[PDB]
């Protein structure tokens, strides 16, 4: 045995490609469409729960994924690789910060170990690239609110307002019509919601859409009380009633 | 600690105090000495109880994936895994085990694994610092084929001897008897087995 | 071995070692240069366990010639004696640690000034005016204390050094064997033949 | 140190000291022993202070990942076991002294910790120097179905005995509750029975006493523009 | 034989009125042997403050080794690093040498750049935070330094009346300790302006 | 043919074909013979040279007192295998005080040629081997494969143009096994056996070599002037 | 063309030899199916002995993974059993490190992302089969979560899995869409059993004896597998009404 | 195409076709068999005369695990004598480690993953061999059969190599006409029958018959081979069924 | 086995040229054209973003300029991630050498350091190589302020005035037209933005699509300031210079 394909799957082609990076954004691009805004006093990630079968409980799938709890994260493309690299930047949050800070990291920090790990699996051996474009919406205190995308290249870069996937170029065309620098994060839930309408084909409502925000402080969701610093998450998934009553005033 | 096994025509019982020291101080007055590492295979501990407690657990992790593979294991197998613990690591282990089951085609069976690491399958066992008292009462009462309450009374009247004795040793007397017909506990407290 | 003495003087460092080596019962020498040249105007002295000095000294040696070559250029004294602290400094805690002494004397061409170093086994780095190591600073130090002044000339350094010596001489149990004395200067390094 | 934990009708609470000493010397005099492994799971730690807090913080750190990849909250055997492991393995050499409690799925749990890794189940329990104090009180008055005002009452009282009669304790009781179905409450300073009584004197000097040879301003900026 | 008690020294820290004071003395020694009078122990990492008493090689390499790791820290961060995260790494790197430890008594001081609040904290030689409101001692008269600090201290006290208090209560504790001494050194900190004051002291 | 490239590969119809190919270098060999009787074991083997000015390649080699083998092939492999064995019947002789048997001799080097041909990286050896000896229960005489295959036989020959001596050995079976207490008659019997595998060359006091072992004989090898009593 | 040979993506974003392995899960050609009632979760399977020389009682897709949680197959024996030790020693090795019985979704997940692995590395393969779990968890109640060679996973109030799973499902679906809730609302195990065979019946078109069939129950604290006169039983009541 | 080149890859079909080039080396193998009896096994297998020069009766090709296992095996003979090392490496560790022989179920699956994890991988080739093998345990008699390919299940008869649907077929006359079953004496008369039959796919060159048996009554549950007398009655009987 | 699926990264052609390395510098090419003068008094950084969008937030963003240390920073082209792969292990050998010399590390001993570990993945190790090139910006007490650049080979050479990614041919040609050896600061800065405003492959040069940064001891007397021009301070220093 032993793993013996100790080269790189991943080369540069003549015309300076590298092949096995772009089929893997190929591999996004047939992945569902998901999105995020930037309020200015929050953030907003969004996305359809393609669900295989109607048999199936889309509720034990999570697509947007707690990382800290000021961090979150929603994919478009290849869901198990999603799955293994949360797991990972779980970890690293706490390994290469939090055990040394005391604290967990910042927004920006995070991201760049999530793409370092994308980075790697580019050039290590006898591994292809993960299939995946992560959108990492987070908050800090000393860089505020943030939000990011990062490529199976490993290249991460900040938005004020983006999509990724199926229908990315029309939804990015519809948010920059109405984004602005002055948005509440109840007004940037409204346009989320209206930019996921395009793209979904069949039911649209809270249990055919998967959503969360970067907000303010939930000392209900601390589970303790005694410590004035600490005042709780900012990241909170939104419920199936909270979606579909804003649905109403849509 | 004071820790018998002792089968009789329906089985086996496990017997035991409750008390474990840090020097004269009495740490914990009710302690459960007594150990399931199987649903019928038990195993009573003395010694060092972070060393007994350790390898309890990871017979049991044993035990269980042997359970998920091959089926129940026999009493004879639970006490060579036991032995393997303890004699691979003799040099950085003080534990003195008594491991008893049941089984429906060997029946009750006892086990006693003392420092060395070595294996002795005997009709009774005792260990603990307070068996060394009831040597005499334990080989002049013993007598093989009894019943379930005349067992529980030799096993009650040893351990109440040793406790008497042994200043290491008190508390309540725990047991746990092993037969056919399931897994059954029993507490008998001080004004109970003093007055014997 | 025993006795190593640094002195800094306006224009120039001072290095004073003794000549004697002794295994037990007998003074197999009594002309021993307890000095090796790291660089054209760097010189490091020492003193400790028999074998393990000049091994280190050695290896010190060739490590800072290695960066001269590669660079071109000649690392500062303050460079180079935060180079030998730490490899002092990672010694300590090995599984058999170097135990050796030292003092680093140089001219940093730069500055334009002297600079000299002392840094013991457990890689305790200081600069100073005058050092010692062992308990020759025991014996040397009130008169360097009295007499020192920064802006003292090269013949007068010799000449306070040499009322260190006849103290050592007079005071000290072990019979050291004299001293070989070396000056560090902007010209570079010289060893003073009769003392 | 005196540490110790009360199970009571509907969840478990556990209380300390505030003393932490280097020898015969008080180092912190409102030192912080009681810990958080999880929101709903508290340890107390007596012994060597920095590792009964690297401890706690490590299993801590674990346990939080484990929540996270499980979908499920954190249980106390998950902790307790997780630390018993730690600490078998290094065979005493890492000196934390724990009672772990905390409610879960489960219901409610209260153990102790030894530093070789031996563990035991308890209604009533107390660890460090002032364990035997602690011990005496719980031993007196402890019954079965205690209320939570009565296991606050309780637990408080018997770090009190340890305070008062033994040296190594000292200063405030800190408390936490922790309930079934409900947030845990953590009661710093529950009580401050330790107060220094105002000084016969003032000690404020005047302005000059103070003999200085230089002053000079230090540059805590970074490298300017222009 | 005792490494903590080769070389000696004192640091020492204090609260204020919106500002901060951390002390120390300038002695290095083998032992009986006085070795050095400029050796001085407070570090400091942007606005972070930090002093090191104990062995000094110990003192040297870990000041080496924080000015490494603020460095990469301000570098990612794009910011200084502030008192209560530097405390956390101090702990953190301690600690990983659990079982072949420096031989240190490290204190940290300094003011948080966006809340303004004045913080101080200390530790064992193996990682143990103490975070006290009023002072932190550290150092080979630490028992002196508590007795000083334990009447002289009174909260609130403004940036000039504090320097008096930690000066006398270093200065006096110096003195009745035979490895400490040979000068000293007080910083006063406030949010924005550093003053570093050398004091007049008895040289033996 | 797209199925040869590597010992790992299986073609459609389930053959080796590196092993296959190794099994060949066998064949372009120089001849060897093995017979035995029941007190004897005997070796003849036909040595080669690489012109007039050269030595002829030795042929046999010795592995204990009581074992050794002719090879035909890549002698460094021969080289490798046989101290391979030399171990085995030392490790045998030192820790069980016990001569190894020739029998478990054989199911060793099976075992060792087999790992070669299921892994990647690596090759077959491409040797044959002719295994000799006495043991406890008796003369014995193997022959080895680098494919794994080890059999006991009576009689064999291996290496170019080895069909005729096994052949003449078939015809003689009856007779050869009956020679018991006479180690020249048996000799006769193997040089007579390869002979009938030559052509244009005859047998000379350079070319021959000879070995036997038995009841009390340690294996001993014939060379030069102490073969010429055969020819 | 060898991005069809090893796991490297193709030009279209694909990964053939995964797409491989869920046709290898197909090749014993055996049909499962998983339902839960109120306190269980009940799994059935095919069963087909082709050779008389095979000893029936050997023949078998079904596991009891740890006491809690049992596994059916779909796909090869040896690919099977490579899974079924896996996961016991992993729902072992969980007890130990963390005190508690490792729960079905939790294993459902590290058997994915194991799975996962093979897809993103090149020199492991993935296995050609489908991992359906099932237990009647302490917090989640009856469970049904099933794994893929993708590395894809997900919980189910019940599911189908084989050649003809489409005919199953859709016949799963017709039934729920009545009921209008996620279960089947059953207080014993044995008449849930009963509703699993006969839906399978009616969306294959098959009869059954007790030879054809092979059952699996998942109880609290308890899984186990039914004998062939335990099914017998099954089949009697099915036939009376 | 170029999917049967390489180990552990799937064809479009979802196929590993080396593992289907091994069986190609197991059908071209001499043919061996297994009948399960009362209390125990009977184990058999055709061994080719390629010449007179063969001694007779020592190359022996069952093999021996533990000291209640017997094993045989059509095809590579090195791939076989390979898994059986492996075999009786993992009986010891199991009886070192929970003191009782292993049992067959168990040793079944020991080896069934070993041969499976040489399909996982390009950088192993897979088993040139079929291996019939069991023995007595605690529960009674079992035989099993096993493939390159990992997959084995348990058997009342079972064959191997190039005469195997002959041999299949004489096997599924006795499961017919034996319901009850059959008797471990009567097992070894008709293991001789069957390779005897069997042997008209390889009727050019003669062959020795080589038998083995672990019985309850017979052997104490130990694996023994068939010698002497009771040998030579099995090869009268199945010389009588010829004629 | 394996072997089958090697591309053999670390090979020559017939010609004695490494394949890897040629089509790595293909790959930079199309990268965002990045520009480093050197003048008498500081060193200019100027690098174009690559085709951007309005909802890129811009004043968090950072693509092309990375700072190494206090002394010294660096202009990417390529692969951004491949690139903070490598600034990463420069950062920390500046502070290894810190920690050990107690002196800032000399600009081209960080230089060598990176580019023999770009050397390394063109060697040894069957990796693809990085497809980065880098230009360095830097100042010690030894050369004073000093422009490097090095890329997928790991060779690297030393410049007055230097372009990498898209467009060097161009672009090399018109600074090798204005560039003088008496150049300041506050020209450099000029000829930088004229060049990419001639060279792009965009309509027009605005703020937004521009990185920008100096080197300079325009600092409070003896020491060294590197300053990271803010979006507002590209916009003003585009209207002084005359483009917008
Ligand atoms: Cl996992
Ligand atoms: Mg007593
Ligand atoms: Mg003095
Ligand atoms: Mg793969």
């Amino acid at each position: 045995m032993t793993d013996r394909y100790s080269f790189s799957l991943t080369t540069f082609s003549p015309s300076g490609k590298l092949g096995q990076i772009d089929y893997a954004l190929t591999a996004v691009k047939q992945g569902v469409t998901s999105l995020g805004i930037k309020a200015t006093n929050g953030v907003v990630i969004a996305t359809e729960k393609k669900s295989s079968s109607p048999l199936a409980m889309s509720e034990t799938l999570s697509k947007v994924s707690l990382l800290t709890p000021d961090i979150g994260a929603v994919y478009s493309g290849m869901g198990p690789d999603y799955r293994v690299l949360v797991d990972k930047s779980r970890k690293v949050a706490h390994t290469s910060y939090k055990r040394i800070y005391g604290e967990y990291p910042p927004t920006k920090l995070l991201v760049s170990e999530v793409a370092k790990i994308m980075q790697e699996a580019t050039q290590s051996g006898g591994v292809r690239p993960f299939g995946v474009s992560l959108l990492i919406a987070g908050h800090d205190e000393f860089n505020g609110f943030s939000l990011y995308q990062v490529d199976p290249s490993g290249s991460y870069f900040p938005w004020k307002a983006t999509a990724i996937g199926k229908g990315s170029v029309a939804a990015k065309t519809f948010l920059e019509k109405r984004w602005n620098d002055e948005l509440e994060l109840e007004d940037a839930i409204h346009i989320a919601l209206l930019t996921l309408k395009e793209s979904v084909e069949g039911e649209f409502n809270g249990d055919t859409i998967e959503l969360a925000i970067i907000g303010d402080e939930n000392p209900d969701l601390l589970g303790y009380t005694g410590i004035p610093t600490d005042k709780g998450p900012r990241f909170r998934k939104l419920t199936s009633q909270e979606i579909n009553d804003r649905l109403e005033a849509l | 600690t004071s820790i018998m096994a002792v089968t009789f025509k329906d089985g086996v019982i496990l017997g035991a105090d409750s008390r474990t020291t840090t020097g004269a101080y009495i740490a914990n007055r009710v302690t459960d000495k007594l150990t399931r590492v199987h649903d019928k295979i038990w195993c009573c501990r003395s010694g060092s109880a972070a060393d007994t407690q350790a390898i309890a657990d990871i017979v049991q992790y044993h035990l269980e994936l042997y359970t998920s593979q091959y089926g129940t294991p026999s009493t004879e197998t639970a006490a060579s895994v036991f032995k393997e613990l303890c004699y691979e690591n003799k040099d950085n282990l003080t534990a003195g085990i008594i491991v008893a089951g049941y089984d429906d085609k060997n029946k009750g069976e006892v086990y006693t694994i003392p420092l060395g690491g070595s294996v002795h399958k005997l009709p009774y066992a005792i260990a603990g610092s307070g068996s060394t008292f009831i040597y005499g009462y334990c080989d002049k009462n013993f007598r093989e084929n009894m019943s379930k309450e005349e067992t529980v009374d030799f096993i009650k009247h040893s351990l109440s001897q040793a406790i008497k004795w042994d200043g290491s040793s008190g508390g309540v007397i725990r047991m746990v008897v092993l037969t056919a017909a399931g897994v059954e506990r029993l507490i008998f407290y001080p004004d109970e087995y003093e007055q014997l | 071995m025993d006795i190593i003495l640094g002195i800094r003087v306006q224009d120039s460092v001072i290095l004073a070692s003794s000549k004697a080596v002794t295994r037990g019962i007998s003074v197999l020498k009594d002309s021993d240069d307890k000095t090796r040249q790291l660089s054209p105007h760097t010189l490091m002295s020492f003193a400790g366990e028999a074998g393990d000095t000049v091994q280190f000294a050695e290896y010190i040696q060739a490590n800072i010639q290695l960066y001269s070559i590669r660079e071109d250029y000649e690392l500062s004294p303050q460079a180079v004696s935060s180079f030998v602290r730490q490899e002092l400094a990672k010694s300590i805690r090995s599984r058999r640690p170097y135990q050796v002494n030292v003092l680093i004397g140089g001219y940093d061409k730069k500055k334009n000034k002297p600079e000299l170093y002392q840094i013991d086994y457990l890689g305790t780095k200081v600069e100073l005016p005058y050092g010692a190591h062992g308990y020759s600073g025991f014996y040397t130090f009130s008169l360097l204390d009295h007499h020192y002044r920064p802006d003292m000339t090269t013949e007068e350094g010799l000449d306070l050094l040499k009322l260190c010596v006849q103290e050592l001489e007079k005071r000290m149990p072990m019979d050291f064997k004299g001293v070989i004395v070396k000056i560090v200067d902007k010209d570079g390094i010289r060893q003073v033949d009769d003392f | 140190t005196t540490i110790v934990g009360v199970k009571f009708n509907n969840g478990v609470v556990i209380a300390a000291d505030t003393r932490s000493t280097q020898g015969p010397i008080v180092a912190d005099k409102n030192c912080a022993k009681l810990h958080r492994i999880s929101p709903k799971i508290w340890c107390a730690g007596a012994g060597t202070a920095a590792d009964t807090e690297a401890v706690t913080q490590l299993i801590g750190s674990n346990i939080e990942l484990h929540s996270l990849y499980t979908s499920r909250e954190p249980r106390v055997v998950s902790a307790l076991q997780m630390l018993k492991q730690h600490l078998f393995k290094y065979q005493g050499h890492i000196g934390a002294y724990l009672i772990v409690a905390g409610v879960d799925p489960t219901g409610s749990h209260l153990f102790s910790i030894h530093a070789d890794g031996s563990t035991d189940v308890g209604y009533y329990l107390s660890l460090g120097s002032g364990s035997l104090a602690a011990m005496a009180v719980l031993e007196s008055h402890w019954k079965q179905d205690l209320t939570k005002e009565e296991a606050i009452k309780l637990a408080s009282d018997a770090i009190q005995a340890g305070i008062w009669n033994d040296l190594g304790s000292g200063s405030n009781v800190d408390v936490c509750v922790m309930e079934i179905g409900k947030d845990a409450e953590y009661l710093r300073n529950y009580l401050t029975p330790n107060v220094r009584e105002e000084k016969q004197k003032s000690y404020k000097f005047p302005r000059g006493t103070t003999a200085v040879l230089k002053e000079s301003i230090v540059n805590i900026c970074d490298i300017q523009e222009e | 034989s005792d490494p903590s008690s080769i070389n000696g020294g004192i640091v020492v820290a204090m609260t204020g009125k919106d500002c901060v004071a951390i002390a120390c003395d300038l002695r290095l020694g083998s032992q009986s042997l006085g070795v050095s009078n400029k050796f001085e122990k407070i570090f400091h990492y942007g606005h972070v403050f930090l002093g090191i008493t104990g062995l000094a090689t110990d003192v040297t390499t870990l000041n080496e080794m924080f000015r490494y790791k603020t460095n990469l820290y301000k570098l990612k961060e794009e910011r200084a690093i502030e008192p209560e995260t530097f405390t956390q790494l101090v702990s953190s790197s301690l600690y990983e040498r659990r079982f072949g430890p420096y031989f240190v008594g490290p204190v940290v001081a300094g003011i948080n750049s966006k809340s303004g609040k004045p913080f101080i904290a200390g530790f064992d030689l193996i990682g143990c935070i103490d975070e006290a409101k009023d002072f932190i001692v550290s150092g080979t008269a630490s028992d002196q330094l508590f007795g000083m600090c334990e009447s002289l201290y009174e909260p609130n006290l403004e940036p000039e009346d504090l320097f008096e208090t930690i000066s006398q209560a270093l200065l006096n504790a110096a003195d009745r300790d035979a490895l400490s001494g040979w000068g000293a050194v007080v910083y006063i900190i406030k949010k924005d302006e550093v003053v570093k004051r050398y004091l007049k002291m008895r040289q033996d | 043919n797209n199925y040869d490239g590597d010992t790992v590969t299986f073609s459609p119809t389930g053959r080796l074909f590196q092993v296959e190919y190794a099994l060949e270098a066998i064949k372009q060999g120089s001849v060897t013979v093995g017979l035995r009787s029941n007190t004897h074991a005997v070796l003849v083997a036909l040595k080669r040279n690489a012109d007039e000015l050269s030595s002829y390649q030795k042929k046999i080699i010795k592995c204990d007192e009581h074992m050794g083998l002719s090879l035909a092939g890549l002698a460094p492999d021969a080289r490798v295998l046989s101290n391979y064995l030399r171990q085995q019947c030392n490790y045998s002789s030192l820790v069980f005080n016990r001569k190894l048997a020739v029998e478990r001799a054989g199911h060793l080097l099976c075992d060792k040629a087999q790992k070669n041909t299921q892994s990647y990286g690596g090759r077959p050896y491409g040797v044959g081997l002719l295994i000799i000896g006495y043991d406890k229960s008796g003369a014995h005489l193997l022959e080895f494969q680098p494919s794994g295959n080890v059999t006991e036989l009576y009689g064999t020959a291996i290496g170019a143009r080895s069909q005729g001596a096994k052949t003449y050995l078939e015809r003689t079976l009856d007779t050869f096994i009956k020679i018991d207490g006479n180690p020249d008659e048996l000799i006769k019997a193997g040089v007579e056996a390869i002979s009938q595998s030559l052509r244009d060359e005859s047998l000379t006091v350079d070319n021959l070599s000879i070995a036997i072992v038995g009841k009390d004989t340690p294996f001993t090898i014939y060379d030069g002037e102490a073969v010429a009593k055969y020819i | 063309g060898y991005d069809r040979h090893i796991t490297i993506f193709s030009p279209e974003g694909r990964l053939y030899q995964v797409e491989y392995a869920f046709k290898a899960t197909n090749q014993t050609n055996i049909n499962s199916l998983a339902v839960r009632g109120k306190d269980c979760t009940v799994v059935i399977s095919q069963k087909k002995v082709p050779d008389k020389l095979l000893d029936p009682t050997t023949v078998s897709y079904i596991f009891c993974i740890s006491r809690t949680i049992g596994m059916v197959v779909n796909g090869p024996i040896p690919d099977a059993r490579n899974a079924a030790l896996r996961a016991k020693a992993e729902a072992a090795e969980f007890r130990y490190k963390y005190g508690y019985d490792m729960p079905c979704d939790v294993l459902a997940k590290r058997m994915a992302n194991l799975s996962q692995i093979y897809t993103q590395r090149a020199y492991m393969r993935p296995l050609g089969v489908i991992l359906t779990f099932v237990s009647v968890d302490e917090e989640l109640g009856p469970s049904i979560y099933k794994t893929d060679p993708a590395g894809y996973y997900v919980g189910y109030k019940a599911t189908a899995t084989g050649p003809k799973q489409q005919e199953i499902t859709t016949n799963l679906e017709n039934h729920f869409k009545k009921s209008k809730i996620d279960h089947i609302n059953e207080e014993s195990w044995e008449k849930v059993v009963e509703f699993a065979i006969t839906h399978m019946i009616d969306a294959l078109g098959t009869e059954f004896s007790k030879n054809d069939l092979e059952v699996g129950v998942a109880t609290k604290d308890k899984f186990f597998t039914l004998s062939a006169e335990n099914i017998e039983e099954r089949l009697v009541a099915i036939a009376e009404q | 195409t170029g999917y049967d080149l390489s180990n552990s890859v799937f064809s479009p079909d979802g196929r590993n076709f080396q593992v289907e080039y091994a069986v190609k080396a197991v059908e071209n193998g001499t043919t061996s068999i297994g009948i399960k009896c009362n209390d125990g096994v009977v184990f058999a297998v055709e061994k080719l005369i390629t010449s007179k020069l063969l001694v007779p009766q020592k190359n022996v090709k069952i093999q021996v695990v533990d000291r209640h296992i017997g094993c045989v095996y059509s095809g590579l003979i090195p791939d076989g004598r390979h898994l059986v090392n492996r075999g009786r490496e993992e009986a010891a560790s199991f009886k070192k480690l929970y003191k009782t022989p292993i049992p067959i179920p168990a040793f079944a699956d020991r080896l069934g993953q070993y041969v499976q994890a040489h399909t996982l991988y390009n950088s192993v080739r897979p088993f040139g061999v079929s291996t019939i093998f069991g023995g007595v345990d605690k529960n009674g008699a079992h035989l099993y059969m096993l493939e390159p390919s990992g997959s084995y299940w348990g058997y009342k008869g079972a064959a191997t190599g190039k005469g195997r649907q002959s041999a299949k077929a004489e096997l599924e006359k006795l499961v017919d006409h034996h319901p009850e079953g059959l008797s471990a004496r009567e097992a070894v008369k008709q293991a001789a029958k069957i390779i005897y039959l069997a042997h008209e796919d390889n009727k050019e060159k003669d062959f020795e018959l080589e038998i083995s048996w672990c019985s309850l009554s017979e052997t104490n549950g130990l694996h023994k081979f068939v010698k002497g007398d009771l040998l030579q009655e099995a090869i009268d009987f199945a010389q009588k069924e010829i004629n | 086995g394996s072997r089958r699926y090697d591309s053999r990264t670390t090979i020559f052609s017939p010609e004695g040229r490494l394949y890897q390395v040629e089509y790595a510098l293909e790959s930079i090419s199309h990268a965002g054209t990045a520009i480093g003068i050197m003048a008498s008094d500081g060193i200019v950084l100027a690098a174009e973003r690559k085709v951007t969008s309005t909802l890129l937030e811009q004043d968090t963003s950072t693509e092309k300029l990375y700072k190494l240390n206090d002394k010294i920073a660096v202009a990417v082209a390529g692969l951004t991630a491949d690139a903070e792969i490598l600034i990463n292990t420069a950062r920390i050998h500046a502070q290894n050498y810190l920690k050990t010399y107690n002196e800032d590390i000399p600009v081209e001993i960080l230089v060598r350091r990176l580019s023999d570990i770009k050397q390394g993945y063109t060697q040894h190790g069957g990796l693809r190589p990085f497809g980065v090139s880098f230009i360095y910006a830097g100042y010690d007490d030894r050369y004073g302020y000093q422009l490097y650049t090095s890329n997928p080979s790991g060779n690297y050479t030393g410049w007055k005035a230097i372009s990498v990614g898209a467009n060097t041919s161009a672009a090399q040609t018109l600074l090798q037209m204005d560039y003088k050896d008496d150049m300041k600061v506050d020209d450099a800065i000029e000829l930088a933005l004229k060049t990419l405003s001639k060279t792009t492959d965009s309509s027009a040069l605005t703020y937004d699509r521009l990185e920008f940064a100096t080197i300079r001891k325009g600092a409070n007397d003896g020491e060294v300031y590197q300053k990271i021009f803010k979006p507002q301070e590209i916009k003003d220093i585009l209207v002084k210079t005359g483009i917008t």
